[PDB]
C-alpha cells in the first residue's frame, strides 16, 4: 500500500493559452499570486508520494532554478525532485516511451496530466483501486470524475459524454462534440461490442474532467507495444474499450464533491473564483503553504496579506483578495477581482469581475471589466476594457486606449494584434 | 365515513392541545364529495411554497369553481344540504391542515353571503351575480391592498440599502422584485432559511430568476453576517387582539437580534388578517406537523441517506417535536404596513371594529 | 368531469375456447371466476358512477347478460355496439366516433387485466402532476432473446422511447435532439406495458382534424416530440407522456401468456 | 454479384450521413439523386444533396440502410434478357429508364 512514485506531465498544454507561454514556462505562472506547481505538489503530498518526477522541455532551466529555490530541495522532504530532460516538442506517447527507456516504474505509479487542485481525500480512492485490482489480474488504470453543475452550458472544449455502469464503474463510450459553440455536429454514437454483457446502461454527459490517473506497471509496456496511441484520452480509452488486449478493466471513480482540471482561460477564472469562495474544504490561502506567505482571513470572503495598505472610503463588493506590499488610493469600486503582490493602484478606479497578476500599475480614472492583466504589464490613464481581454507579458498600455470584446494581446517581444511595446494598436507602433 | 385513529411516532409530554396526526393515502370515503377540495387538501398537506397570503386566495378560487359547478336539486332548495356539504369540507380541511384566520374570515363572508340571498331566486341568475360579486371583493380587499402596500414601501425606501429577509411571503417577494426591476436602486438581499419548509431557498431562486446580488444564510449564522447592514423585513400571518405578532417559525429570534444590534424591524400585513381570538403564547393553539419533515440530513429535500437516525416508534423515551407557528414579542417590531398606509402594532383591533 | 372507459373485444392471437359463437373472450373461467371480475373490483375501489363500455360488431347481448348475472358493483353501466369496426384498428376508431359524450378527463382500461397493485394512487398521481398521458411498466418473470424496447428518466418520471421490436432495425435508433435535452437516460429491457392508460380533455379536437392513430400503442401516445422545427399547432405545459415503475405482480395477456397466469394464481 | 460496394459509414446519428455514396454512384454507374429518391420512398425522410456527402434526417444505421441498398441492387439494377455487369443511367421523359452498355436495352426503373 505504501511507497508510491509520482510522474507529472508538465509543459504539455502550451500554445493552448494563445497569448502567453512563449518566454516563461506554463506551470510556473501564478494562480492566485502564487505558482500553480505548488498546489499540485501539495495535492501529491496529500495523496501519498515518495519520489517526484517532472517532465520539462520548454524553458527547462527556469524550472530547474525554481526547483532549486523550492522547499522540497532541502533534505527534510520525503520526496526528492529529479527532472526528465527530453528533446523539444513530443506527444505523451513519446514521453511514455522515453520514461520506459529510463526505467523507474514500479507497481502502482501516479501519472497526472496538467495541474489539478481538489479537496477530496485520496487514501480512500487508493484503497478502492487496490481492492478492485485484487478482484481480477488484468486491471489497468484509474480515471477521476465529478458531478457537474446540473446542466452543461459553459463546457465546449471538453464536453465528454460518459456512458457508465453502476455496478462496476466502467467507461463504455468517449466522444467530443462542438455542439454548443458551433451547431454543425449534434450526434451520439453507441458501439454494440459491450451491450449484451453490461445490461445496466446509464448514458451521461454532465461530468467534469480531472485527468488524474493511478496506473499499473502494464501501462508503459502497453504504450511501448502500441506506438499508434499518441494521446491518452481520445484514442487510448476507446482502444481499451474495443478490445485491443482482450479481457481488461478500467476505472471511473464518481465523487459528489468539486474536482476540475485547468484547461482554458474562462475555466481558469472559474477555478480561481471557486478557490476564493469556500468550495474547496481545506484549501485556503490563510494557512500559508509557501512559508513566505502571510495571508489572513477577513469577513465577507475577503483575503488580506500582511503589509497591505488600503485608503479610506472605498466601497467593496464580494470576494476580494489583495497581495502583500500594495498601495491603493481613494474612491475605488472593487467587485469580484484579485489584486497581485506589490501592485500600485491610483485613484477613482471601477473594477468588476476582473483579474490582476503580480506587480501591476493601474492608471488613474480607468475601468476594468472581466479582463486579465499578466505580470509586469502596466495600465495607463483612461483605459476601458471589456469581457475576456487577455494581456501578455510586459505590455505597456500607455495614455488613452479603448479595446473591444475578446481582444488578445501578445506576450513575446507575432500573429495576433497589439504588441508588447508602447501603446496597444490604435495607432501602429511595434516591432 | 372517513378515517379515524392510528398516529405515527411518540405523543410527547409537553405541548399537547392541537391536532398533529388522518388521510395521506385515501381509502374509503363518502360518495358525494367534489374532488377539487380533496386535491386541495392533498396539496396543502404536502406543500412547501405557500405562506399565509396565497392559501386564502386559492381557497376562494376553489369556492368559485364549486359555485360554477353547483347545480340545484329538483326537490330541495338551494340551501338545505349545501351547509352540510360545507361543514364536511371544513372537517376535511381541518383533518388535513388546520384552518387559518384568513380562511375563517372567508368562511364568515361566505356565511354572510348565504344569509343575504334567501331561497326564492332561480339558479342561473343568482350564481351569475354571486361569482361576480365575490370576484369584485377579491379585487378590492386583496390585490389592490397589496398594490397599495407596495407603493407605500416604495416611498419608504431611501438610498443605499442592505436588507436581511425571511419567509415565503408573496408580498415580500413582490416587493423585492419591484425593487430589483422598476426602482433601480442599490439593493442588496440577504436570505435566511428554515428547516420545516424551504422558503428561504425558494426566495433565493426567485431572486436569481430576476438577477439580484444575493447572500444566503441560516438561523445559526448571524453573529458574523452583520460584520453596513441596516433594514430587516419579516412576513406576518395574523395580528391578534393583544397586538402580538402571531406568525411563522424563525422570525422572533431574528427580530431580537436586530433589536440587539441597533436597527429595528419592519413587518407587512393585510387589512383582513386581524382576529378577535385572544392568546399570548405558542402553547394556546399551534400548527404542529408529523416529524417526517425533520428526517432528511441537510443538502436537499429528496436525498434519503442511511446515516445515523431513522426510527421514532422503536426508540424508548424519545421526543422529536417541532413547531411551525410562533408568537413574537410586541415591542420589537416598530413598522407595520397595512391598508391605512402606516401605523404601530399597538393599535391591535382598530380595523376589527371598523370592519 | 369524471368518466371511465371499458374496452371489450374478441381473441385472435391465442392458439386455443374462443371459436364458439356462444362463448366470447369477455366471459372466460380461468379459475372458477370471470376475467372481468377484477376490473369491476378495481372500478368499485376507485368509486365512479358513469362508466361506458365499448363492444365490436360480434356479440351484442351476451356481454350484457354476463354483466347482469352473477355480479359487487351496484353501478349504472351503459353498453354500445357501433357498426364500423372490422378488427383488422381496435379502439382508436371507437374513440374517434364517440366524442360528444365526453365531458372531462377519462380513464382507459381494457378487458384483459390482472391486478394486485393499489388502485387510487395511479389516479391521484395523474391528477397531481398535470400531464396528458400516463402508462405503467412491470417486469418479466425471473424464475426458470430480443423482446421490446423502453427508456426511463428519473430524478419526475417521463417516457422517451416506446417503439416495439416487431419490424426492428438491427442497430439502435433514437434522436439526439431528444437526447441533448434530458442528458441522463436509462435503457430498459425487462419492462413491459400493462395496458394502464389515463388521458386529459385536450385530445378530443386533434382526432377529428388529423387521424393518425394505430393499434392504440403505435401512434396513440407517440406523437409528442416538439423538437428541431415544429409545424403542428398545439391546443390550449409541454406535450410529454409519463412512466412509473412497479414491483408487484400485475401483467397483460396477448401472446403465449395464459397458462402462466393460472400457475401464478394456484400456489 | 460482386458489384456491391463496401459502405464506409459511422453510426454517429440524428442525421443519416452518407459520405461514401459518391463511390457507390460511380461504381454502379448511377446518378446520386435517384438513390436518394429511392431512400425517401422507402422511409419518411427529408434532406438535401451536397457535393459527395448526404445530410438526411434520421438516425439510420449501417445494416438496415445496407439492407435497403441490397434491395435496390436486385430490382433496380439487374436485367432479364441477359444478366450483365455494365448498366448506365440515362434520363429518358420524366420517369427514369436505364440502358445496358453490353447490349442496349430499355428497362423499367420504378419498381
Amino acid at each position: 500500500e505504501d511507497r508510491l512514485q509520482a510522474v507529472v506531465l508538465t509543459d504539455s498544454y502550451e500554445t493552448r493559452f494563445m497569448p502567453l507561454t512563449a518566454v516563461k514556462p506554463r506551470c510556473l505562472l501564478p494562480l492566485a499570486n502564487v505558482p500553480l506547481i505548488e498546489y499540485t505538489l501539495e495535492f501529491l503530498a496529500k495523496a501519498g508520494v515518495h519520489e517526484v518526477f517532472l517532465i520539462c522541455s520548454s524553458h527547462a532551466n527556469q524550472i530547474n532554478d525554481y526547483i532549486e529555490n523550492s522547499k522540497w530541495n532541502l533534505p527534510w522532504s520525503p520526496f526528492k525532485i529529479t527532472t526528465i530532460m527530453s528533446p523539444e516538442a513530443r506527444c505523451t506517447g513519446d514521453v511514455m516511451r522515453d520514461l520506459d527507456n529510463r526505467g523507474i516504474i514500479t507497481g502502482d505509479f501516479i501519472l497526472v496530466s496538467g495541474d489539478v487542485l481538489t479537496n477530496i481525500d485520496f487514501s480512500k480512492m487508493l484503497e478502492f483501486h487496490k481492492k478492485m485490482h485484487l478482484q481480477d489480474k488484468d486491471h489497468i488504470s484509474t480515471m477521476c470524475l465529478s458531478k457537474a453543475s446540473t446542466y452543461p452550458k459553459t463546457r465546449t472544449i471538453e464536453p465528454a459524454a460518459f456512458v457508465l455502469d453502476k455496478s462496476t464503474s466502467r467507461c463504455i463510450y468517449y466522444q467530443d462534440l462542438p455542439l454548443p459553440s458551433s451547431r454543425e455536429k449534434t450526434s451520439i454514437q453507441i458501439d454494440p461490442e459491450l451491450l449484451d454483457n453490461v445490461d445496466e446502461f446509464v448514458i451521461r454527459n454532465d461530468l467534469i474532467d480531472c485527468r488524474i490517473d493511478i496506473c499499473t506497471s502494464h501501462v508503459p509496456l502497453i504504450f511501448q507495444e502500441n506506438f499508434d496511441y499518441q494521446s491518452l484520452r481520445t484514442d487510448f480509452v476507446k482502444g481499451v474499450i474495443s478490445s485491443d488486449i482482450l479481457g481488461k478493466h478500467i476505472y471511473a471513480y464518481l465523487t459528489d464533491e468539486y474536482a476540475v482540471r485547468v484547461e482554458s482561460w474562462q475555466t481558469y477564472d472559474t477555478i480561481s473564483q471557486d478557490f476564493l469562495g469556500r468550495w474547496c474544504y481545506p484549501l485556503v490561502l490563510d494557512s500559508n503553504i509557501q512559508d513566505d506567505q502571510t495571508y489572513s482571513y477577513e469577513s465577507r470572503h475577503i483575503y488580506k496579506e500582511k503589509d497591505v495598505v488600503l485608503a479610506q472610503s472605498c466601497k467593496i463588493g464580494k470576494c476580494t483578495a489583495i497581495g502583500s506590499g500594495t498601495k491603493i488610493g481613494e474612491g475605488t469600486k472593487i467587485e469580484n477581482s484579485v489584486i497581485g503582490r506589490n501592485c500600485q493602484i491610483g485613484e477613482n478606479i471601477r473594477i468588476k469581475n476582473s483579474f490582476i497578476w503580480d506587480d501591476c500599475i493601474i492608471g488613474n480614472n480607468s475601468i476594468i471589466d472581466h479582463s486579465l492583466i499578466a505580470s509586469n504589464a502596466t495600465l495607463g490613464s483612461n483605459v476601458r476594457l471589456n469581457d475576456g481581454c487577455i494581456i501578455g507579458f510586459n505590455v505597456k498600455i500607455d495614455d488613452n486606449m479603448d479595446l473591444d470584446r475578446n481582444t488578445k494581446i501578445s506576450a513575446s517581444p507575432q500573429d495576433l494584434d497589439d504588441q508588447t511595446l508602447a501603446v496597444s494598436i490604435v495607432g501602429d507602433k511595434g516591432v | 365515513p372517513g378515517i379515524s385513529s392510528v398516529i405515527p411516532t411518540v405523543l410527547e409530554q409537553s405541548f399537547d392541545n392541537s391536532s398533529l396526526i388522518s388521510v395521506k393515502e385515501l381509502l374509503l370515503n363518502k360518495d358525494l364529495i367534489h374532488p377539487s377540495i380533496l386535491l386541495l387538501t392533498s396539496h396543502l398537506a404536502h406543500y412547501k411554497i405557500v405562506g399565509s397570503i396565497p392559501r386564502c386566495i386559492a381557497m376562494l378560487e376553489v369556492f368559485q369553481i364549486v359555485i360554477k359547478d353547483y347545480q340545484t336539486p329538483k326537490g330541495t332548495t338551494l340551501s338545505r344540504n349545501l351547509t352540510s356539504y360545507l361543514s364536511h369540507q371544513i372537517d376535511l380541511l381541518k383533518k388535513a391542515r388546520p384552518l387559518s384566520v384568513t380562511m375563517g374570515n372567508a368562511i364568515r363572508w361566505l356565511k354572510q353571503e348565504i344569509s343575504l340571498i334567501d331561497p326564492s331566486t332561480p339558479d342561473k341568475a343568482a350564481k351569475k351575480d354571486l361569482c361576480e360579486k365575490i370576484g369584485q371583493f377579491a379585487k378590492e380587499k386583496i390585490e389592490l391592498a397589496d398594490q397599495l402596500i407596495i407603493d407605500n414601501a416604495s416611498t419608504q425606501i431611501e438610498e443605499s440599502t442592505t436588507i436581511v429577509t425571511y419567509g415565503s411571503s408573496k408580498v415580500l417577494t413582490e416587493l423585492l422584485l419591484h425593487n430589483a426591476i422598476s426602482l433601480k436602486k442599490n439593493i442588496k438581499v440577504i436570505v435566511v432559511d428554515s428547516r420545516p419548509l424551504f422558503e428561504g431557498r425558494k426566495m433565493a431562486e426567485t431572486l436569481r430568476n430576476a438577477g439580484v446580488n444575493v447572500m444566503y444564510a441560516l438561523i445559526t449564522s448571524l453573529d458574523t453576517i452583520f460584520n453596513d447592514v441596516d433594514y430587516v423585513f419579516l412576513g406576518a400571518h395574523s395580528i391578534l387582539s393583544n397586538g402580538f405578532l402571531y406568525s411563522r417559525a424563525g422570525t422572533a429570534m431574528l427580530a431580537m437580534s436586530a433589536k440587539r444590534r441597533n436597527i429595528p424591524v419592519l413587518v407587512c400585513c393585510e387589512s383582513l388578517k386581524f382576529s378577535q381570538r385572544v392568546q399570548l403564547d405558542s402553547v394556546t393553539f399551534n400548527e404542529l406537523a408529523d416529524p417526517n419533515d425533520l428526517v432528511n440530513i441537510d443538502y436537499e429535500n429528496p436525498v434519503e441517506r442511511r446515516g445515523n437516525k431513522g426510527a421514532l416508534l422503536n426508540q424508548f423515551i424519545k421526543e422529536r417535536k417541532f413547531e411551525k407557528k410562533k408568537l413574537a414579542m410586541e415591542n420589537k417590531p416598530k413598522g407595520n404596513k397595512i391598508g391605512g398606509k402606516k401605523g404601530s402594532e399597538g393599535e391591535s383591533k382598530d380595523a376589527s371594529n371598523e370592519e | 368531469s369524471i368518466q371511465a372507459f371499458v374496452f371489450c373485444g374478441k381473441g385472435s392471437n391465442l392458439a386455443p375456447m374462443q371459436h364458439s359463437t356462444r362463448l366470447p373472450k369477455a366471459l372466460l373461467p380461468i379459475g372458477n371466476r370471470p376475467m372481468i371480475e377484477y376490473v369491476l373490483d378495481w372500478c368499485d375501489q376507485a368509486d365512479f358512477k358513469e362508466i361506458s363500455v365499448v363492444a365490436p360488431v360480434d356479440e351484442i347481448e351476451l356481454i350484457e347478460s354476463g354483466l347482469t348475472s352473477f355480479l359487487n358493483s351496484n353501478h349504472s353501466h351503459h353498453l354500445q355496439d357501433p357498426k364500423k369496426i372490422n378488427f383488422i384498428s381496435t379502439g382508436e376508431s371507437l374513440q374517434k366516433e364517440l366524442l360528444p359524450r365526453i365531458n372531462g378527463d377519462f380513464v382507459i382500461l381494457p378487458c384483459d387485466f390482472v391486478t394486485d397493485i393499489p388502485p387510487q394512487v395511479l389516479v391521484d398521481q395523474f391528477r397531481n402532476r398535470d400531464d396528458n398521458n400516463l402508462a405503467m411498466t412491470i417486469y418479466y418473470k425471473n424464475s426458470l432473446k430480443q423482446q421490446q424496447f423502453f427508456t426511463v428518466y428519473s430524478e419526475i418520471l417521463l417516457d422517451v422511447y416506446s417503439q416495439r421490436d416487431v419490424t426492428k432495425t438491427k442497430y439502435l435508433q433514437i434522436r439526439s435532439h431528444l437526447l441533448w435535452n434530458y442528458p441522463n437516460l436509462t435503457v430498459s429491457t425487462k419492462l413491459l406495458n400493462s395496458f394502464i392508460y389515463f388521458c386529459s380533455f385536450e385530445l378530443c379536437q386533434l382526432l377529428k382534424l388529423g387521424p393518425q392513430s394505430m393499434s392504440r400503442q403505435a401512434s396513440f401516445k407517440d406523437p409528442f416530440t416538439g423538437n428541431q422545427q415544429q409545424q403542428n399547432p398545439p391546443t390550449t405545459i409541454f406535450i410529454l407522456p409519463n412512466e412509473t415503475l412497479f414491483i408487484r405482480a400485475n401483467n397483460l395477456n396477448a401472446y403465449m401468456d395464459a397458462n402462466r397466469f393460472v400457475l401464478k394464481i394456484k400456489s | 454479384k460482386f458489384r456491391i460496394p463496401p459502405p464506409v459509414c459511422l453510426r454517429d446519428g440524428k442525421k443519416t450521413i452518407f459520405s461514401n455514396i459518391q463511390d457507390i454512384a460511380e461504381k454502379l454507374h448511377r446518378s446520386p439523386e435517384h438513390l436518394i429518391q429511392y431512400l425517401f420512398a422507402e422511409l419518411g425522410t427529408s434532406g438535401s444533396v451536397d457535393g459527395k456527402r448526404l445530410v438526411i434526417k434520421g438516425k439510420f444505421q449501417s445494416k438496415q440502410m445496407e439492407n435497403v441498398l441490397r434491395r435496390y441492387i436486385l430490382e433496380y439494377v439487374t436485367c432479364k434478357t441477359c444478366k450483365s455487369i455494365n448498366t448506365e443511367l440515362k434520363r429518358e421523359n420524366r420517369l427514369f429508364f436505364m440502358v445496358c452498355k453490353s447490349c442496349g436495352s430499355t428497362r423499367s426503373v420504378s419498381s
